[PDB]
RNA sequence: GCUUGAGUCUCGUAGAGGGGGGUAGAAUUCCAGGUGUAGCGGUGAAAUGCGUAGAGAUCUGGAGGAAUACCGGUGGCGAAGGCGGCCCCCUGGACGAAGACUGACGCUCAGGUGCGAAAGCGUGGGGAGCAAACAGGAUUAGAUACCCUGGUAGUCCACGCCGUAAACGAUGUCGACUUGGAGGUUGUGCCCUUGAGGCGUGGCUUCCGGAGCUAACGCGUUAAGUCGACCGCCUGGGGAGUA
RNA sequence: AAUAUGCCAC
């Protein structure tokens, strides 16, 4: 859950329009700056199986909006993980 | 920045410190830059139950917007103080700035 | 030969055996008796009857301290809940206060395991 | 002979009256049940909830022989 | 269970108030209850059978109101 | 950090190390070390007093501050150091005035922590106060037992004194043994357990650890003869003693207090 | 390119969803003491056991551990295992209303990885109650069982491992379509909230039943009905889920 | 409260 200033900004940093709330490097961002986030709660937190699910569902849905993004438009896809300091 | 409402009996015998009590509490929180909202004196009334063989305590009722950290030192102060001899803090929805139905 | 006149009479009636206690208004008991004293073992040692002999074994016992009134505590889920406090106003004592005692506890430790006869 | 919550439009059964928290737990301490009560199901939870924290309070008893 | 025998009231009627007190509260239902411990498997399988015996008889209750015995 | 090794070798093969990385490793402060010299077990007369004492690496002692006599002003802790002397680590810590100290380091300190002894010290782990003034139900360590004199309860690593009621003048304690003892309240303590509570975890792995550590050989009394040892003699491995120290005291199950002078400060035994 | 699949944002919602920390009262047990006597406890009866060294009962004050009566509900949440006192901190998912946004980004999944009741194992603690093992009493032809009286591991915590259950709605996941009725729970809209009313619409969930299906029993819009996608699995019984 | 068993074609 990130807070709703937190969730703007981001939207606001990667996005065309501040209304573009579900461009794909939006919803990237989004989910990276969650996970970013919650490695600190993991890290103090080892047996919060149920909430690292849900941390696990944010990955697996970041990945394959990275797939859709690089087998789409692949200059996009190498800024975003530029900005985002993804690995891969 | 959070809602809360801060229950806390205090020991009868001190009856006479309890508005020394709520005023450095408040002047805690103004200091951290959380506002009261709600504060009544429940005077003392006897309890349901006895507490520590007391059975009349003086309650008293305070409703802030302080924030967590704050909160947290007050929850130490009641831990740390024996005159307080229960407390209960809760976070809620929104700012209460109505009268308590005790009132 | 201490003079109490106000009293309160502790019924303790298990599915076996009930004790009858008669104490001070402070819990320093003056007497007792058991349905097992009063000459019942094993089958009938259990019964409202063998319960009202004792509580009346038990009101004759504690005479000397002239109790007039008692307050009245029942604990357990026996049989002698009731005619143990029968007993106890036919004796004569003015039974002011009736209050089951009976401990529930609000979860609690772990019961024994359930018989397989 | 219906949720008097639902009935007033209350949301929340403030635990910090008594008067109002009585009228739901029978004279041994004890919260009367939504079918004996009437209350629906939500502001069934919403009171037996208020109650504890009165009984932690001190401004209910846990049970009638303390 | 706490009763308070008041002023005019015989014994016997105050035993049967204590009685009917007694019976709300329920204490014997629970201390029979609490006799012995039954397995958490146990507890759920008679509360979803006293359920569901509860609902087979109110359905053949108001389903025998609509028939004709004699 | 509890460790293990690798099994290249026997002698590696079943040890066990608490590696603390904090630790600082650099050479001790100076101006509070000490000559200690080893004895052996041996007293003023020569003879060996305690058995099974001799050899190990050369220490120095650190003179660690058990009283926390400097209240009022804060100290920061510069720094955590091994010391060979105990079991415990020590914490070189700094005060506002410049002076420095070693105490025992408290479990979950670091260095730049604050801390504080006297009355109106914090009540916050690291910091030093008289019992009437630290809550009941609290858990101390380096309990002094006579006013001013020292701490000397719970002081090994990982142990802690928990103050179970408050009686007057006095304070009942409840001690890592399950000893229930009296002690005045005006005795300092010092709150929270002891660092390094991992210590208990380490195997030494082989002889040679324990002899590191002046810890000579362990003859078992049955191994000796009749005119050594009560339990010596026999023709194959016999025994048919009561187990008795060397000296004729059984050994398994006789107590051995008898110190009334103090008897009347131990609320429950241990037992 | 498009948006109706899929997803994001905005507002709220209900919940034993999870992890951490604190605390509350009831109760059993134990310890110290007071009153107080010969029984208690147990059973189908009985005895072992406890008790005149003063038990049981009752009262006061402590200690400690475990579980959370009532609420409590074929109620709720969770992917499953499962989760129920109260409070706080961190946190996952679902859902509803209106709009905007991206524009097939989707469904399934061999091998792989994670989670996975209880019992069990390793280390360090803890240990009230219960209780495998064990011992005694009884029952019996026997009774290494049921019953009784005690009782250790273990149930509890931290970490690590095991990876199995009638792990079951014995029903793989996803999607579409196909008469109803009575509920329960959670939102949302209209009017009249004109008496907590009706009138709709969403989500989840319980029972009965229609066509159809099924060997039948039964399932029956939460299909075992009519279809599509992918995966897993079966090929007589025993041997054997064993070597 | 205890109440074990039933081999000779059909
Ligand atoms: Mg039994
Ligand atoms: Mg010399
Ligand atoms: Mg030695
Ligand atoms: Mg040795
Ligand atoms: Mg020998
Ligand atoms: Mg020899
Ligand atoms: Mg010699
Ligand atoms: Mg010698
Ligand atoms: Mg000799
Ligand atoms: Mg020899
Ligand atoms: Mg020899
Ligand atoms: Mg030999
Ligand atoms: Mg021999
Ligand atoms: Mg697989
Ligand atoms: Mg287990
Ligand atoms: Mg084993
Ligand atoms: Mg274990
Ligand atoms: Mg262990
Ligand atoms: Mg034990
Ligand atoms: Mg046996
Ligand atoms: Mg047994
Ligand atoms: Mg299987
Ligand atoms: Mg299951
Ligand atoms: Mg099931
Ligand atoms: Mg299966
Ligand atoms: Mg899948
Ligand atoms: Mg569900
Ligand atoms: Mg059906
Ligand atoms: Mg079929
Ligand atoms: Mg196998």
């Amino acid at each position: 859950s990130l807070s709703t200033e937190a969730t703007a900004k981001i939207v606001s940093e990667f996005g065309r329009d501040a209304n573009d709330t579900g461009s794909t490097e939006v919803q990237v961002a989004l989910l990276t700056a969650q996970i970013n986030h919650l490695q600190g709660h993991f890290a103090e937190h080892k047996k919060d199986h149920h909430s690292r699910r849900g941390l696990l569902r944010m990955v697996s849905q970041r990945r394959k909006l990275l797939d859709y993004l690089k087998r789409k438009d692949v200059a996009r896809y190498t800024q975003l993980i530029e900005r985002l300091g993804l690995r891969r | 920045m959070r809602h809360y409402e801060i229950v806390f009996m205090v020991h009868p015998d001190q009856s006479e410190q309890v508005p020394g009590m709520i005023e450095r509490y408040t002047a805690a929180i103004t200091g951290a830059e959380g506002k009261i909202h709600r504060l009544e004196d429940w005077g003392r009334r006897q309890l349901a139950y006895p507490i520590n063989k007391l059975h009349k305590a003086h309650y008293v009722l305070m409703n802030v917007e302080a924030p967590q950290e704050v909160i947290d030192e007050l929850e130490t102060t009641f831990r740390f103080n024996d005159a307080v001899i229960r407390s209960m803090v809760m976070r809620t929805k929104h700012a209460v700035t109505e009268a308590s139905p005790m009132v | 030969r201490k003079q109490v006149s106000d009293g309160v009479a502790h019924i303790h009636a298990s599915f076996n055996n009930t004790i009858v206690t008669i104490t001070d208004r402070q819990g320093n008991a003056l007497g007792w008796a058991t349905a097992g004293g009063s000459g019942f073992r094993g089958s009938r040692k259990s019964t409202p009857f063998a319960a009202q002999v004792a509580a009346e074994r038990c009101a004759d016992a504690v005479k000397e301290y002239g109790i007039k009134n008692l307050e009245v505590m029942v604990k357990g889920p026996g049989p002698g809940r009731e005619s143990t406090i029968r007993a106890l106003n036919a004796a004569g004592f003015r039974i002011t206060n009736i209050t089951d005692v009976t401990p529930i506890p609000h979860x609690g430790c772990r019961p024994p395991k359930k018989r397989r006869v | 002979k219906f949720c008097r919550f639902t009935a007033e439009g209350v949301q929340e059964i403030d635990y910090k009256d008594i008067a109002t928290l009585k009228n739901y737990i029978t004279e041994s301490g004890k919260i009367v049940p939504s079918r004996i009560t009437g209350t629906r199901a939500k502001y069934q939870r919403q009171l037996a909830r208020a109650i504890k924290r009165a009984r932690y309070l001190s401004l209910l008893p846990y049970t009638d022989r303390h | 269970p706490v009763i308070k025998v008041r002023e005019n009231e015989p014994f016997d009627v105050a035993l049967r108030r204590f009685k009917r007190s007694c019976e709300k509260a329920g204490v014997l239902a629970e201390v029979r209850r609490r006799e012995f411990y039954e397995k958490p498997t146990t507890e759920r399988k008679r509360a979803k059978a006293s359920a569901v015996k509860r609902h087979a008889k109110k359905l053949a209750r108001e389903n025998a109101r609509r028939t004709r015995l004699y | 950090a509890v460790v293990k090794c690798k099994p290249t070798s026997p002698g590696r093969r079943h040890v066990v190390k608490v590696v603390n990385p904090e630790l600082h490793k650099g050479k001790p402060f100076a101006p509070l070390l000490e000559k200690n010299s080893k004895s052996g077990g041996r007293n003023n007369n020569g003879r060996i007093t305690t058995r099974h004492i001799g050899g190990g690496h050369k220490q120095a002692y650190r003179i660690v501050d058990f009283k926390r006599n400097k209240d009022g002003i804060p100290a920061v802790v510069e720094r955590l150091e091994y010391d060979p002397n105990r079991s415990a680590n020590i914490a070189l810590v700094l005060y506002k005035d410049g002076e420095r100290r070693y105490i025992l380091a408290p479990k979950g300190l670091k260095a730049g922590d604050q801390i504080q002894s006297g009355v109106d010290a914090a009540i916050k782990p690291g910091n030093t106060l008289p019992m009437r003034n630290i809550p009941v139900g609290s858990t101390v360590h380096n309990v002094e037992m006579k006013p001013g004199k020292g701490g000397q309860l719970a002081r090994s690593a990982g142990t802690y004194v928990q103050i179970v009621a408050r009686d007057g003048a006095y304070v009942t304690l409840r001690l890592r043994s399950g000893e229930m003892r009296k002690v005045e309240a005006d005795c300092r303590a010092t709150l929270g357990e002891v660092g390094n509570a991992e210590h208990m975890l380490r195997v030494l792995g082989k002889a040679g650890a324990a002899r590191w550590r002046g810890v000579r050989p362990t003859v078992r009394g049955t191994a000796m003869n009749p005119v050594d040892h009560p339990h010596g003699g026999g023709e194959g491995r016999n025994f048919g003693k009561h187990p008795v120290t060397p000296w004729g005291v059984q050994t398994k199950g006789k107590k051995t207090r008898s110190n009334k002078r103090t008897d009347k400060f131990i609320v429950r035994r241990r037992s």
